[PDB]
């Protein structure tokens, strides 16, 4: 299930907007958005 | 936040007061009278032996 | 944009003070995650965000 071009996929396969990535908010249930590897 | 209450003068009675601010969650206080003492005022009259 | 259906509004606390003294909660049903432009249609209450 590939998310849209403006959406990010958490490791639980959930889709969140790209603008929510590394925003210091735990949008993904598993904190995949705030993961250190993705944020660099 | 000013408040007022009335509590009994019984030693060891666990009085509980409820404070309900409209903007905050309610709070409960516990006040207990451990010990009292009544002090009169004395005037010495004389001494007998 | 997300499709919002069955949106209800409830207020937790209100206090007409100079600062933002009102907490508002919305219940809704949606299909996707996104961003909505929230506005109030009267000048009796001013939103913060
Ligand atoms: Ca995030």
């Amino acid at each position: 299930p590939t998310c849209g071009a403006h959406e990010f996929q958490c490791s639980t396969s959930s889709c969140i907007p790209i603008s929510w990535v590394c925003d210091d908010d735990a949008d993904c249930s598993d904190q995949s958005d705030e993961s250190l590897e993705q944020c660099g | 936040y000013e408040h007022s209450t009335v509590m009994p003068n019984v030693v060891g009675f666990p009085y509980k007061a409820h404070i309900e601010r409209p903007g905050y969650s309610p709070l409960t206080l516990q006040m207990q009278v451990v010990e009292t003492s009544l002090e009169p005022t004395l005037n010495l009259e004389y001494i007998t032996c | 944009a997300p499709t919002i259906i069955d949106l209800t509004c409830t207020v937790a606390t209100c206090t007409h003070s100079s600062d933002f003294g009102g907490v508002l909660t919305l219940t809704y049903k949606t299909d996707k995650n996104g961003d909505c432009s929230v506005h109030s249609h009267s000048n009796v209450a001013t939103l913060q965000e």
